[PDB]
RNA sequence: UCCCCCGUGCCCAUAGCGGCGUGGAACCACCCGUUCCCAUUCCGAACACGGAAGUGAAACGCGCCAGCGCCGAUGGUACUGGGCGGGCGACCGCCUGGGAGAGUAGGUCGGUGCGGGGG
RNA sequence: UCGCCUCCUAAAAGGUAACGGAGGCGCCCAAAGGUCCCCUCAGGCGGGACGGAAAUCCGCCGGAGAGCGCAAGGGUAGAAGGGGGCCUGACUGCGAGGCCUGCAAGCCGAGCAGGGGCGAAAGCCGGGCCUAGUGAACCGGUGGUCCCGUGUGGAAGGGC
RNA sequence: AGAGCACUGAUAGGGCUAGGGGGCCCACCAGCCUACCAAACCCUGUCAAACUCCGAAGGGUCCCAGGUGGAGCCUGGGAG
């Protein structure tokens, strides 16, 4: 079903978990082997507004300014069981711009 | 387009009446309609090539949508099945596309049945499965005769939301689905 | 049967779980020494123990021969003998229970297990019942 | 669309008429009117 | 069936082999030499 | 005595050194192979792998242990560190 | 520090199957529509976008049962290192270490770490 | 019968013999190769125009009993199994460290540079799920190569 | 080894039951009983080198410690 967890898990940590709802949208950054979260930017657990897609593209921008003041720059994404297409996009497109 | 007859007919009459014979607590306990589906028993003219086609331009004319062929798997020889390829058309409809052919399966494509006396009132799996048979296809009235060849039957699946196996058998009763008591 | 072709031997170690205990039955033979009981003493033991008793009982044969005989023809050495010129044996160690029947008393049946009990080159003590059942 | 959509009109039911329509032959006369009540309906014997 | 490849506008070669009989009677493809850089290979 | 000849039961194939090779808690250099084998019963674990015929080979120097997934399956590791 | 929900990770069936009640404030799912991105070897079934008419029925999480399933001792036994003995024979016995399998009582409708939201 | 592959005999590291018990190979795949994405079986029950114990369909049950080219074994749906797209990494130059082992061999392999494929990226690609499908050396053909080339310059032959 | 039947196959008895055997409905072509042969499944009790849901004593390998033994290691000469 879900696969790319593994598919990650070979190569380094730091996994990008992104979980979609129908209204909502959680992107956080955890990491393994200490297996431990860290930056856990979200929308409809932040304040954002709802317009879906145009809103992933501010919590993706988010983790940016949250993470690079602890120490952080290595992408390591984590689709779920979604398709790299939309709002993943979105939330994804803005992360390295951020 | 969306608001159509038996569209109306569903909501606007029918699942009310099945609530008062029966006694539903929630909304979505009704039997509403999910899906029906098309298949093609035939084997026949996976032979030739002329004809075998055929078989699927016109059941966009009951559908509006193109239908899709299927194969198999197991070796059977029993007739020129070798390995596996073989012939299976199949279609499935939604929406609208489900509801047209309804609203012209009960009301079109019924009084030229031979011996018709209506519907099985026997062939029920209990689960909302009813099944039929359709021998002949010029009862669709699309399905003239000015443009066909020959016998191209198939048999039609339906699928409830139902429990019980009396259940969707009244479902049934108040869409036009006669039987024989 | 079906099962496939020939099967090496197995030296009956441990006079054991080749056991059992008098189950749906009155009255059982047991094995006091291991052998290969065959085919052939079996129905042996079997008829003979029918005979004495016509229209009547009923005879519970638990072992089975499900092992082959293998035996060459006066020839040299090669290959394997494909051999079964006396068919089939089965695997027989003390303590199990050979045949057990029941449907008479025991002086009309303490003598069809003696009988047949003399159709085995091991010997027999027959078994009563001792309702030890597990 | 890649097929033909829906051009609804008139299915012309023998007895009277149905309006309906959509599947794809707009102006399509049919003999037997079928429901319309030609026969088995309202039981007619 | 055996078979070897050469590039195009200068023969060199290099190995694989092709089947003949499935429908296969051409081949070129691309590969990458020692000498120049990456271009299209041949056959022969 | 002049008898038959011949069957057709005496082919077989020659060995092929089935094991697992380093062991839990031996020291290990680098590139080692860990496990020989026939398809995935030890699965490659931390800074282990494989390529083609399932051979266990530590990626980097340390020292090998087993832990037991019971599902999803059986795993060498290697603990680089020291 | 604790309880619920959501994402997730570990221990790997004392988590599973089946049945029974609950949960809808937020949560998530069902659900409305396919105009645009995307898409079905037919089909918005699924992937996807836009979203608030309806609901917790489904699916899902939480509590109870023990029917199946699983876990399962102690005890004793088979077996076996190692030393030794008996029978020509198939085999058996003794001592010192190790100690099963299955069967019994019993247990089990999971445990836990991180983050986030709501209590 | 002689070489190679799978199970047992192989007595729980490897390995083990017998004209012991049972079976295979001397092929193959431009897709059966790689990358990205979608999907997950056999069987059973019950309904279904053909056919009919067994044809494509549908609801439920269904954790692997199907499939993975061919013998067998290990493995495996948390894919290596079934579809689609883009590709040629069945690259070149190297190659630490190791399994097996008398020699010769055989086998796995991270790491770098040149250049490229796929993917948004992490990353993967030095043939195929694997274990069989092969032949030292001598001699000779074909294509390139800053080479040697007999007093010298070409040439002839040789060499890589 | 052992033991077990959860996979592969083998088996005695009983049971319920797809199919067929006797007997009527003597034929729409189905049906009921059955000291009959019989598989699916269950209980009773089992068989196995190429069956294992399990599983030893022992066996091999690395670390630590005792261990100085004609131990072990390396190079070379010689053999059998
Ligand atoms: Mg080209
Ligand atoms: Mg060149
Ligand atoms: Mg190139
Ligand atoms: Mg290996
Ligand atoms: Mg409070
Ligand atoms: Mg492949
Ligand atoms: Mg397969
Ligand atoms: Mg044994
Ligand atoms: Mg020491």
């Amino acid at each position: 079903k879900f696969r790319v967890r593994n598919r990650i898990k070979r190569t380094g940590r730091l996994r990008l978990s992104v979980f979609r709802s129908l209204k909502h949208i959680y992107a956080q950054i955890i990491d393994d082997e200490k297996g431990v979260t860290l930056v856990s930017a979200s929308s409809l657990a932040l304040k954002l507004k709802g317009n879906k897609t145009e809103v992933a593209r501010q919590v993706g921008r988010a983790l940016a300014e949250k993470a690079l003041a602890l120490g952080i720059k290595q992408v390591a994404f984590d689709r779920g069981p979604y398709k790299y297409h939309g709002r993943v996009k979105a939330l994804a497109e803005g992360a390295r711009e951020g | 387009p969306l608001d159509l007859a038996l569209k109306r007919k569903y909501y606007e009459e029918v699942r009310p009446e099945l609530i008062r014979r029966f006694g539903y607590q929630n909304v979505w306990e009704v039997p509403r309609l999910e899906k029906v589906v098309i298949n093609q028993g035939l084997g026949e003219a996976k032979e030739d090539a002329r004809i075998l086609e055929k078989a699927a331009q016109e059941l966009a004319l009951i559908t509006g949508q193109k239908p899709a062929v299927t194969r198999a798997k197991k070796s059977i020889s029993n007739f020129k099945l070798r390995k596996g390829m073989p012939i299976g058309l199949r279609v499935t409809l939604r929406r609208d596309r489900m509801w047209i052919f309804l609203e012209k399966l009960l009301n079109v494509a019924l009084p030229r049945i031979r011996d018709f006396r209506g519907l099985n009132p026997n062939s029920f799996d209990g689960r909302g499965n009813y099944n039929l048979g359709l021998r002949e296809q010029l009862i669709f009235p699309e399905i003239t005769y000015d443009m066909v060849d020959a016998l191209r039957g198939m048999d039609i699946a339906v699928v409830t939301t139902a429990e019980t196996d009396e259940e969707a058998r009244a479902l049934l009763e108040l869409l036009g689905f006669p039987f024989r008591k | 049967r079906m099962k496939y072709r020939k099967q090496q031997r197995g030296r009956l170690k441990g006079a054991t779980k080749g056991g059992d205990y008098v189950a749906f039955g009155d009255f059982g033979l047991v094995a006091l020494e291991p052998a290969w009981i065959t085919a052939q003493q079996i129905e042996a033991a079997r008829v003979a123990m029918v005979r004495h008793f016509r229209r009547g009982g009923k005879i519970f044969i638990r072992i089975f021969p499900d092992k082959p005989y293998t035996k060459k023809p006066l020839e040299v050495r090669m290959g394997k003998g494909k051999g079964n010129v006396e068919g089939y044996v089965a695997v027989v160690k003390p303590g199990r229970v050979m045949f057990e029947v029941a449907g008479v008393t025991e002086e009309q049946a303490m003598e069809a297990l003696r009988i047949a009990g003399h159709k085995l080159p091991i010997k027999t003590k027959i078994v009563r019942r001792d309702a030890y059942d597990e | 669309g890649i097929h033909p959509k829906l051009v609804p009109a008139r299915i012309i039911c023998g007895c009277g008429n149905v309006i309906e329509t959509y599947s794809t032959k707009p102006e399509i006369y049919v003999e037997v009117c079928s429901k319309c009540h030609p026969f088995y309906t309202g039981q007619q014997r | 069936l055996l078979l070897e490849c050469t590039e195009c506008k200068r023969r060199n070669y290099a190995t694989e082999k092709n089947k003949r009989n499935t429908p296969n009677k051409l081949e070129l493809r691309k590969y990458c030499p020692w000498c120049r850089k990456h271009t299209v290979h041949r056959e022969v | 005595k002049k008898g038959l000849g011949s069957t057709r039961n005496g082919r077989d194939s020659q060995a092929k050194r089935l094991g697992v090779k380093r062991y839990e808690g031996q020291v290990v250099r680098a590139g080692n192979i860990l496990v020989r084998q026939r398809g995935t019963r030890f699965k490659p674990g931390k800074n282990v792998g494989m390529g083609r015929d399932f051979t266990l080979f530590a990626l980097v120097d340390g020292v090998v242990e087993f832990q037991d997934r019971g599902r999803l399956g059986r795993y060498v590791h290697v603990r680089p560190l020291a």
